[PDB]
């Protein structure tokens, strides 16, 4: 699932890069003709406009974590067994050692 | 027949190949969205061509 919506992602700012291109041959065409203060033509702002809601949906989707609140839940699995034994502090006297020695 | 002068004026060069192009690639009297994005893509595969 994240792969898709980084796909998406990326060819939402490939076709708003895109439309930017266009904008920019449609500014320099204008330079070229004298007076006519016209705007852009809707249909590639309107495909702008659609690639930035696009990539907009996916950059919260890429990021989200949203842990809990509460601190007694995550240790709601956890159980007192594992807890008993210590990092710092290993006997290394068991009957397995000894049984293992051989193999 | 150089030295007399008594009128003088500057006028500008017609165009460019590809400015032109462009401009008349751009003139669209009365089209709908899929024309102008089918207009659109033929200006891109013909500046990929180039």
């Amino acid at each position: 699932a994240p792969s898709l919506w980084k796909g998406l992602v990326g060819i939402g700012l490939f076709a708003l890069a895109h439309a930017a291109f266009s904008a920019a041959q449609h500014r320099s065409y204008m330079r070229l003709t004298e007076k006519e203060d016209e705007s852009l033509p809707i249909d590639i702002v309107l495909q702008t406009l659609l690639a930035f809601a696009v990539t907009c949906y996916g950059i919260v989707h890429i990021a989200g974590e949203f842990k809990d609140m509460d601190a007694t839940s995550e240790l709601k699995n956890k159980t007192f067994d594992t807890l008993r034994n210590h990092p710092s502090f290993y006997v290394f006297n068991h009957r397995g050692r000894v049984l293992f020695r051989p193999s | 027949s150089l030295a007399e002068v008594v009128c003088l004026e500057m006028v500008d060069l017609p165009l460019t190949g590809a400015q032109a192009e462009l401009e008349g690639e751009f003139g669209k009297k009365a089209d709908g969205l899929l024309g102008m994005f089918l207009k659109r893509l033929s200006s891109q595969l013909i500046l990929l061509q180039a």
